[PDB]
Parts: structure tokens; sequence; C-alpha cells
RNA sequence: CGCGGGGUGGAGCAGCCUGGUAGCUCGUCGGGCUCAUAACCCGAAGGUCGUCGGUUCAAAUCCGGCCCCCGCAACCA
RNA sequence: CGCGGGGUGGAGCAGCCUGGUAGCUCGUCGGGCUCAUAACCCGAAGGUCGUCGGUUCAAAUCCGGCCCCCGCAACCA
RNA sequence: UCCCCCGUGCCCAUAGCGGCGUGGAACCACCCGUUCCCAUUCCGAACACGGAAGUGAAACGCGCCAGCGCCGAUGGUACUGGGCGGGCGACCGCCUGGGAGAGUAGGUCGGUGCGGGGGA
RNA sequence: GGUCGCCUCCUAAAAGGUAACGGAGGCGCCCAAAGGUCCCCUCAGGCGGGACGGAAAUCCGCCGGAGAGCGCAAGGGUAGAAGGGGGCCUGACUGCGAGGCCUGCAAGCCGAGCAGGGGCGAAAGCCGGGCCUAGUGAACCGGUGGUCCCGUGUGGAAGG
RNA sequence: GUAGAGCACUGAUAGGGCUAGGGGGCCCACCAGCCUACCAAACCCUGUCAAACUCCGAAGGGUCCCAGGUGGAGCCUGGG
């Protein structure tokens, strides 16, 4: 709905350097971020967890969106799970606050990780887009000590038009994200 | 069908006489079963409960 | 000894042995073979008799193809029981050949290196057999 | 001079018959409420003028004959069509 | 493999097209709105008002409405009254809803 | 082969019925007392449970094939 | 199904015919003692007194009975 | 009546998988937005709605190839209703009628009926 | 010793049916949601992808027609749902039943449609329990609730 | 849905190709490189087997319609 910092930065900066490469011959066939999936996954809110929802309210108020309960896809032994446990944590950013979201992962929260040191450039897929790992999560913005409580790292991905991998690289790459090498 | 699973009949709470057959699981609905039904003898819908068969 | 690794049914039924083979009626691997005159079950103690046989004639040396498969259970009433009270337990295995079907073949062996040699396996076992070498007819097929 | 621990067989077991299948035959004159088919799982699928039971039974809800008709990947069909 | 559109097709268009009466099938645009009467026991289209032959426009359903009050009319002359809703993979609201209470508007049954 | 019961830390026994649930005794290794050894006092160590399939979310436990311990039979008129 | 009685600490039970205390040995920790495993001994954590709804001025001892174990009884087409 | 298009029926993959192309004035789609109706175990993804700036990239459409899948003969054979003879047997042969499965040659990148909206 | 009723499959010879102390398995339950409807949706699996995190917890991607799922045995069927989720619900109706399936009898089984009265749905329509095929017991004797039909001269009662 | 026949599914299956982990030196990995006259999953090509396997599939057999068929034929109701 609104227009912001990075929204105009993948605009008036980004579309250029992509039809750089790969010259596209159409307005289209040019890559753009379409879904930003975040998963806290946690199966820590076992047969047990109630409290999984003061972990999945931090995960609004870094998100802006309800978290939505990702259940079990059948019952497993060792893992302690009956099929309908909940153990997950999905919230799809998607349009604008992706990028609301996103940049304020890379301008703020990004750097402010521990020891940070690139971005594991291997870890694309392939036949499309990209997504990698956390550690954490009170290194966003939003939280710091007594607000957050248990630790939790998430999982993040990208769903872009990107149908090459190459492609993705310079996506990504130019529109903020520093990478390992 | 069990010890478990009792039988029970339809009470109409109207005249509090008998109506219907069926079964139910007395442990997770220890309950009353109750249920909108027909009967003969009002012509209309109303309440009913299980009375122990 | 030439039993099945797993088995999806127990005891198995007898069935007739009406006509000819159902394939492997042409050499396709050695050059040289053993083929059926007559059919018979082929037990796994007479399939591993033929073969050892031959394996002793060309002593270091030669490969020996065998291309029938013990894949029947030959069942069998204990000794000294009357009729019914169930079948019987399940004694051995026996492979169903048909005329034309190719038992025993050879190669990376002389000519009556292999000829003994496929003449002995077949004196080790209940038919009567020939002796027939690879063919075009055979390579048509 | 007989028997001796003798096996006993854990099956002999068996079902009763339940004289399934087709029942009525194409170019076969029916009236309203006839049976056409008796199966479990539409191997047989209802056409016009033909319903089906709550155990797949496959009965015929007008007169005149049935007709058996075979649309490949769709399924078989038998509907009857009406008098004249 | 089909899509959730072409599964949701069948998935409503069977429970009508096995009804025997006569289906009015539907088609949402994102530009206009039309819709014609198929007996499907041929195959033959009956009578199909629209927004492109009627060439209409100002607002999606009420133009939605309008194509409806000419299927009623123009249906009604060839004695249609057995209306059967083909409501297609769209629903039952907003657009294709009004064509309905609009195809009622006429006297058409459904 | 017919039925019956059994197979779990080294020895002997519970545990199975009602699945997720491994205990008792001895002994064993470490330490104490003792001149020393036992006794006794303080600690710990030790079983995928006959064997294999398999049911279930999952098996000492439920199920079936085979190996084995043991108990009655295999009537021979 | 109907008559008999309670379902008390973790494991047993006296509180109880006549309500007043949120009850005693075993078990368990710490402690004096023991040479010790022990008896002795001083302090302790444990009641939502089967629950639900009551009787009052609160109840665990008085009730409607839910409950579902022990007890006896009789019937079983 | 010929053609393209949209909405659809029908034969049942000769239709399909894939790669190569081309189609936007029309019509279809993506696309614009969240105000309204409506809407998400989160998200206007989808369903919804108000639109017409962009486009034919995606999808779909018409087409091209035969790598895949698919269909696929003729001939012969196995088998067999019926009629005969043959072997201790396991089983084998002849007559007459019927006659496959595989495999071979080859075919296939669809075929159409109803209405509507364009072209002449 | 084993068996005895029921269902699935095979034997069973391409209709139905068919024996044997023939070969293999299950049933004596379950579900107020696992049911009715309306709306909506789509598997197993494999490869790449990713904090904890795994051969397999959850999230992302491309390939998948059905090998998943459908309470539990097996076969048939089945995603153009019969399977997964949500809203309202209680047709797991009362009075019937044209016509048939099976069949020695008796039982078993399918059901359009009509009437009353409701459920969901805009409506067309769908609901007389569950994807079907097991989850069972004739008659006698009695219990309980109703009806108020008989009631030993007669009104009641007893009994039926 | 049988004889046949075929592995397209359910399982068996001989070889070879290719390839997990196991096995095993090279290393002596604290871990990588592993090489394979070892075992051998999926997977491939050759070659097969199956009452309870089926992409297939006969001869036939059922059943209705229509025609021949007058036969110690057929049908309904009753006695034995
Ligand atoms: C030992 N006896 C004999 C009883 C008889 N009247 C006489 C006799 O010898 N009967 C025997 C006859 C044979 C019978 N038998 C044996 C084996 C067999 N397979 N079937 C049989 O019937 O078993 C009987 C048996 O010994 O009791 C008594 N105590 N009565
Ligand atoms: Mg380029
Ligand atoms: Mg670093
Ligand atoms: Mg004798
Ligand atoms: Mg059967
Ligand atoms: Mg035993
Ligand atoms: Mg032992
Ligand atoms: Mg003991
Ligand atoms: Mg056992
Ligand atoms: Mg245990
Ligand atoms: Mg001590
Ligand atoms: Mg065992
Ligand atoms: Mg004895
Ligand atoms: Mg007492
Ligand atoms: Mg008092
Ligand atoms: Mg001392
Ligand atoms: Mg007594
Ligand atoms: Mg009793
Ligand atoms: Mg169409
Ligand atoms: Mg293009
Ligand atoms: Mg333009
Ligand atoms: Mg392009
Ligand atoms: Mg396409
Ligand atoms: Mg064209
Ligand atoms: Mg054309
Ligand atoms: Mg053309
Ligand atoms: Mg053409
Ligand atoms: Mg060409
Ligand atoms: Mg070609
Ligand atoms: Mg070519
Ligand atoms: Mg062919
Ligand atoms: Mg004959
Ligand atoms: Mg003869
Ligand atoms: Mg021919
Ligand atoms: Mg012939
Ligand atoms: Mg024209
Ligand atoms: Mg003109
Ligand atoms: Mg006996
Ligand atoms: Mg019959
Ligand atoms: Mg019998
Ligand atoms: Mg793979
Ligand atoms: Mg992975
Ligand atoms: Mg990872
Ligand atoms: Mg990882
Ligand atoms: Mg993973
Ligand atoms: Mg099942
Ligand atoms: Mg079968
Ligand atoms: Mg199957
Ligand atoms: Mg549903
Ligand atoms: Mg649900
Ligand atoms: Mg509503
Ligand atoms: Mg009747
Ligand atoms: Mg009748
Ligand atoms: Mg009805
Ligand atoms: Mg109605
Ligand atoms: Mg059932
Ligand atoms: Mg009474
Ligand atoms: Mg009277
Ligand atoms: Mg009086
Ligand atoms: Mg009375
Ligand atoms: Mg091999
Ligand atoms: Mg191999
Ligand atoms: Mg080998
Ligand atoms: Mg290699
Ligand atoms: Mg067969
Ligand atoms: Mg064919
Ligand atoms: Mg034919
Ligand atoms: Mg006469
Ligand atoms: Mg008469
Ligand atoms: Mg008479
Ligand atoms: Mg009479
Ligand atoms: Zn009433």
């Amino acid at each position: 709905p609104l227009d912001l910092a990075l929204k105009r930065k993948y605009y008036e900066e980004v579309r250029p350097e992509l039809i750089r490469r790969f010259g596209y011959q159409n307005v289209w066939e040019v890559p753009r971020l379409e879904k930003v999936v975040i998963n806290q996954g946690l199966g820590e809110a076992k047969e047990d967890a109630r409290i999984l929802e003061k972990a999945a309210q931090e995960l609004a108020l870094i998100t802006g969106q309800k978290p939505a309960v990702t259940r079990a896809k059948k019952s497993i032994s060792n893992f302690k799970l009956r099929k309908g446990m909940p153990i997950g944590l999905r919230v799809t950013l998607r349009r604008d606050r992706m990028w609301i979201f996103l940049e304020k992962l890379l301008n703020v929260a990004l750097p402010r990780i521990r020891d940070f040191r690139g971005l594991n450039p291997n870890s694309f897929d392939g036949r499309g887009n990209y997504n990698l790992g956390l550690r954490e999560q009170l290194i966003f913005p939003e939280i710091t000590y007594d607000m957050v409580d248990a630790l939790r790292g998430m999982d993040i991905a990208v769903v872009t038009t990107a149908e090459t991998d190459e492609e993705a690289r310079a996506l990504l790459e130019l529109l903020g994200f520093p990478f390992r090498k | 069908a069990s010890e478990v699973r009792i039988k029970l009949l339809l009470e109409c709470t109207e005249c509090k006489r008998r109506n219907y057959a069926t079964e139910k699981n007395k442990r997770n609905t220890p309950n009353k079963l109750e249920l909108r039904k027909y009967c003969p003898w009002c012509r209309k819908h109303t309440v009913h409960r299980e009375v122990k068969i | 000894m030439l039993m099945p690794r797993r088995m999806k049914y127990r005891k198995q039924q007898r069935g007739r042995l009406k006509g000819a083979t159902k394939g492997g009626d042409y050499v396709a691997f050695g050059d040289f073979g053993l083929v059926a005159l007559e059919p018979a079950w082929i037990t796994a103690q007479q399939i591993e008799a033929a073969r050892v046989a031959m394996v002793r004639h060309f002593r270091r040396g030669g490969k020996i193809f065998i291309r029938i498969f013990p894949d029947k259970p030959y069942t069998k009433k204990p000794l000294e029981v009357r009729m019914g009270k169930g079948k019987g337990n399940v004694e051995g295995y026996v492979a169903v050949v048909k005329p034309g079907r190719v038992m025993f073949e050879v190669a990376g062996v002389t000519e009556e290196q292999a000829m003994e040699a496929l003449r002995i396996a077949g004196h080790k076992l209940p038919i009567k057999t020939k002796i027939v070498r690879r063919d075009a007819y055979d390579e048509a097929q | 001079a007989h028997k001796k621990g003798l096996g006993s067989t854990r099956n002999g077991r068996d079902s009763q018959a339940k004289r399934l299948g087709v029942k009525r035959y194409e170019g076969q004159v029916v009236r309203a409420g006839n049976i056409l088919v008796r199966q479990r799982g539409t191997r047989f699928k209802p056409g016009k003028n033909v319903g089906m039971g709550r155990d797949f039974t496959l009965f015929a809800l007008v007169d005149g004959v049935v007709e058996f008709q075979d649309r490949g990947r769709l399924g078989r069909y038998v509907h009857v069509r009406p008098l004249a | 493999r089909l899509t959730a559109y072409e599964r949701r097709k069948f998935r409503v268009r069977n429970r009508i097209k096995r009804t025997g009466r006569l289906r009015l099938s539907v088609f949402r645009s994102l530009k206009h709105i039309y819709a014609q009467i198929i007996d499907d026991e041929k195959g033959v289209t009956l009578v199909s008002a629209s927004s492109l032959a009627l060439k209409l426009k100002g607002n999606k359903t009420e133009v939605a409405r309008q194509v409806g009050r000419a299927l009623a009319e123009k249906a009604l002359a060839l004695g249609i009254k057995q209306v059967a809703f083909d409501r297609g993979p769209y629903k039952y609201h907003g657009r294709v809803k009004a064509l309905a209470e609009g195809a009622r508007e006429g006297g058409l049954e459904f």
C-alpha cells in the first residue's frame, strides 16, 4: 500500500543493474521479490509449552503479522510428538510488509548479529530463488534483554521470480545483501 | 455395545416419555446426550436428553 | 543352494506343466548351452550338482551362466502320516522347466571342454537334454 | 498303528458368497426400481436415470432398456433410456 | 495435474449437470461478465445474454445485475423456466451473485 | 511335528496381563576398617530384553516364522 | 439392577453413636547415640479428609447423591 | 459458408511430457489498488471488489518438430469351442471353427458439436 | 489335538455358484464427531534449500494421476473425493414404500417416490448415519416406559 | 479376467552396468582422499518366475431381444 526506503531502492537502482547483466527483453522477466516466509519452526512447543504464544507474539511485533501455527505432518516417536501437535510458526510477509521487514533486517538487524561474516552463497537452491538460516531473535531491532525471554533462532525464505540461480545472486546482492565472498 | 459404551433412550422433556434408541461413549462425553428430535405424540420437534436406558 | 531370499507366500500349489517354455528358448549369454527336452521340476539339489560338476571340469577358469531359479516350494507331508490335517511342510525348492528352456551356458571355454562340461551336467539331470551353440537365430531373437 | 502329532491348519476359514456383479444387461427392458448392478465401488457409474445405493448398488429410476457406455478414462457408465 | 480452479469447476459443475435442469453457465472476467444457458443433454445453447454483446458499462456488479435482466426476458420468450445456475469456479457473492437475482427479476425460476 | 510353560546386566528371579514405565538378591570393579583375609561399613559399574518379521505414534510388553530350555503326548488293539 | 460402607496424608487406620483438632505408628529427611545393619530418642514435609451441591456459626464425623472399590443378597429368557 | 477469438460440450492420451516459436487493436490474462461488499489456522497468494497505467514475461491460445509417453497393423505363433488319434506317465500329435499377448512395419505434438464476440 | 457364527482374498476352470482336517487373514468393536450440509482445499515421495533440527519435527523450491489417505483385515473402489480444514447443525428423523437383489424356509440387502416436521444451502438440491463388504442371536420367559385396547354380573382394581 | 501371455503395479529373480553406508588396505583420517576380482540399497541394460502379480487378453460362457424349433418340449395350480 505504502512507499518506503527499500521499495524505491529496488525501484531506481536495482532494476537497471539487473538489465545490466542479463539485459531482459521484457518488463517482467526481470527479478523481483514476492514472498517472505519467516519460520521459528519451534517443536520446542512439544506436548508442553502453551507458552509458545509469548514467543510468537514477539514474532508479531517484529513481522507485524500474527504467525499461523503449523502443526504435525504426522506422529513422531523419538521427537516426542503427535499428529496435531503445534510445532511451527509460519508468517508469510507478502507485499508491502516485506519491504518494511526486509530493510529492517539488512540495515539494522543483519549487522547486529554476533560476528557477522557475509552470507553463505552456495545456499542458493538453483531451480529458482533463495533462503538461509539464523541463530537468535533479539538481534532484531524491536526487542532487547527483558522483553525477549527464551532464545529462538528462525528461518527466513525469499521467493523471487529469479528463474535462474545466477540472476538471483545479483538481485539480492544488489538489493542490500552482504555475501561471504 | 460394551461396558464403556452404554445404551440410551431419548426422553422428550415436554412429557418425559421415551422416544429413540441409540448408543454413546460414556468416556469422552460423560455428559447428557442432548439432541433435538421429532415426536409422533407431538408432531413437533423438541428437546431430548439421555435417560439411562 | 538356490533358495528364494525372501518369500511372498509359504506353501504353493502344484500346477501342471503343459507345453513348451515361456522364455529363454534361445541362448543369450554364453557360447554353448543346455536345454530341456522334457518337462520337470528341478531341485536346487539337482541344479547345484550340475553347476559343481562343470565348475570342476574346467578347474580354475571359465564362467558359468545358469538361467533357471528354484522359485517354487516343493512341499511334502512328513513320514507316515495320513491324509488331511493340512498341507505338507515345505521340504525343498524347485524350478519349473518346460521343453526349450535354456539352463546352463558357458563362456571362456574350449569346444569339447564345454561339450564334456555341459555333457556331465546333463547327466546330473532327471531329463533328456540337447546341447546347442549360440546362433544367429538367437541373435535375431 | 496310525496318526501322530497331526498339524492343525490355522486357516480353513472363508467368507460368504456375495453374488455380486451385473444383474441387468444392455438392451434389456427394465422398469423403475429394478437393480441393474450389484458391486462394491463404482466399477460402473450412475448414468441418466440410474441411481446409486448406500453400498454402490445401481438401480433404475425409470423404465425402458438399460444401456452400457464406456467413457474411457472417465469411467464405465450405465443409463436407462425411457420407453418410446 | 489440475488447478484449484479446474477441480472447483467440475466439483460444483457436476453437482448440477446431473440435475437434469437447464444449466446457466456463467463467466467472470475482470473486464465484464456474461452467461449462457445450456441444455447439456444435447449440448446446445438456449440463449446467451452478456456484456460484450449488450456492450454496456458502468460498475461491474450493476452491469452484472443488468445482463441477467436481459437473460430473463430473452430466455422467457422461448418458454424457458427450469433454471440451474452454474456458478463456475467463482462463488455466489457480488458479481455473479447479482446476475442471479437479476435473472430472477424477470421471472426465471432458480 | 501335536499342545503347555519358559528365554532380560555374570549367576538366579521380577518386569508382559493393562505398551511409552527396567527393579530384588548375589556377585563384580573403586574406596573404607583390619597386621592381614572374610564379615561389615561407603560408592559405582553392568541387559537394544531368544531370534526375527511386524502392529502402532512407538515395543522387554502386542503379533507370527524359526532356533533353544522344560512339561505332558506320538493311542503300535 | 436392588439392600449394606465409605473411597482419609506416599502405604495402612483411630477421628466417628453425641460437629468444634486444616488427626496418630510404619515410610522419609536432619539430629544425640551406635563399631555396625539395628531398637531407643528429640524436630519435620503429608488431608482439595473420594467429589459435587448442601445443613449452620465454619465443618473432616449431620444430608440429596454424584461416584464407582470392598462387602452380602438374589435373578439370568 | 471462411478465419481468429471467448465461453464450452463430446471421442478418450493419435489428445499427452518436453523443447522450439509466435499471438495483445480485439477477447483472455497477468497487471492497478484496498475505499466498499467479501476474504487468509499468517499473507489481497487465493476468494472478493473498485478499476484499465503497464504487458504478452507467466499462464492460456494458435502452431512446429517424434527425445519421452501414447496409440500400432499385416504375417506367424501360443491357446482353444467342437471332432479324432497318440503315449506307463509327465504329456504329444491331426481335423474343423475361433484366434491372441509380446514384438515388427508404421501412426501420433490432437478431433470436433452448440452459442457468442470480432475479420471479410 | 483342531475346528464350529461372521467378513476379505485365493482354490473357483473370464457370468452366478462350487468341495477338501486346501492356501493366507480378520470380526464379536468404533465415532456427538469419524456424523448432515455448505464453502473451501489436495497426497505419498524424491531432489536441491535452510539456526537448534536429525535418514524423518517445522518453513522454501522444482519434479508427482495416484504408489498417500479413506478408524481397524483383505479385495474392489477412489483426489472431477469417498480423502484435509472451517461455518451452521442433529435426516444416528416419525408415518410409508412403487420396484427389485438374493433365496429351500426364515433371515439378509438396494431403493426411487409420497406425508408430517426440521437441517444445511442463494438456489438447483442434499440428509431416513459413517468409501462399501464383518462388529452378531430366531422364538419362548420376563423387566422398564408409554398407550388407555381387553378387564370374568357390574364401577374400579388386579392382570394382560 | 480364465488358457495364453506380459512385468506396467505387488514380490521373486540370474548376470552385468552404475552406485549409498557397511568391508578394507592407501591414510594408518585427529577428518579428507576411499581403489576394489569384498557385501551389495535404490538405479540402469540383458534374462526370467508367480493360485492369492496384472499394461494386456482368447476360445468360450452367461443374459436380454429377434427367428427356427410340436417336443413323452415348456409353463401355472393341485394329488402321489
Ligand atoms: C485296557 N482295556 C481294554 C478295553 C477293550 N474292551 C479291549 C481293547 O483292547 N481295546 C483297544 C482296542 C483298540 C483301541 N485302539 C487303539 C489304537 C487306535 N488307533 N484305535 C483304537 O481304537 O484301543 C483299545 C484300548 O486298548 O482301549 C480296559 N481297561 N477296559
Ligand atoms: Mg543475456
Ligand atoms: Mg565468522
Ligand atoms: Mg497294528
Ligand atoms: Mg470370497
Ligand atoms: Mg511358549
Ligand atoms: Mg541368563
Ligand atoms: Mg520379586
Ligand atoms: Mg510373546
Ligand atoms: Mg519398557
Ligand atoms: Mg549409615
Ligand atoms: Mg517374542
Ligand atoms: Mg508321552
Ligand atoms: Mg461394611
Ligand atoms: Mg452439633
Ligand atoms: Mg573406630
Ligand atoms: Mg450364592
Ligand atoms: Mg446378574
Ligand atoms: Mg472452455
Ligand atoms: Mg516468448
Ligand atoms: Mg499498449
Ligand atoms: Mg519469452
Ligand atoms: Mg502449455
Ligand atoms: Mg486457430
Ligand atoms: Mg483452428
Ligand atoms: Mg489453421
Ligand atoms: Mg490444424
Ligand atoms: Mg519432422
Ligand atoms: Mg515421426
Ligand atoms: Mg522422425
Ligand atoms: Mg503392440
Ligand atoms: Mg473336448
Ligand atoms: Mg485322449
Ligand atoms: Mg491371427
Ligand atoms: Mg488352430
Ligand atoms: Mg462471422
Ligand atoms: Mg463489418
Ligand atoms: Mg477336543
Ligand atoms: Mg441369477
Ligand atoms: Mg460343509
Ligand atoms: Mg531419488
Ligand atoms: Mg535435505
Ligand atoms: Mg539446516
Ligand atoms: Mg544443516
Ligand atoms: Mg530436512
Ligand atoms: Mg485400511
Ligand atoms: Mg484380486
Ligand atoms: Mg490393488
Ligand atoms: Mg469435505
Ligand atoms: Mg475437520
Ligand atoms: Mg449464511
Ligand atoms: Mg418391497
Ligand atoms: Mg415390492
Ligand atoms: Mg429419497
Ligand atoms: Mg427442500
Ligand atoms: Mg462399516
Ligand atoms: Mg412399574
Ligand atoms: Mg373398561
Ligand atoms: Mg361409578
Ligand atoms: Mg397396563
Ligand atoms: Mg543381480
Ligand atoms: Mg542386479
Ligand atoms: Mg553376484
Ligand atoms: Mg563409483
Ligand atoms: Mg493368474
Ligand atoms: Mg491390445
Ligand atoms: Mg479378441
Ligand atoms: Mg404335448
Ligand atoms: Mg391356480
Ligand atoms: Mg385351484
Ligand atoms: Mg394356490
Ligand atoms: Zn412430545
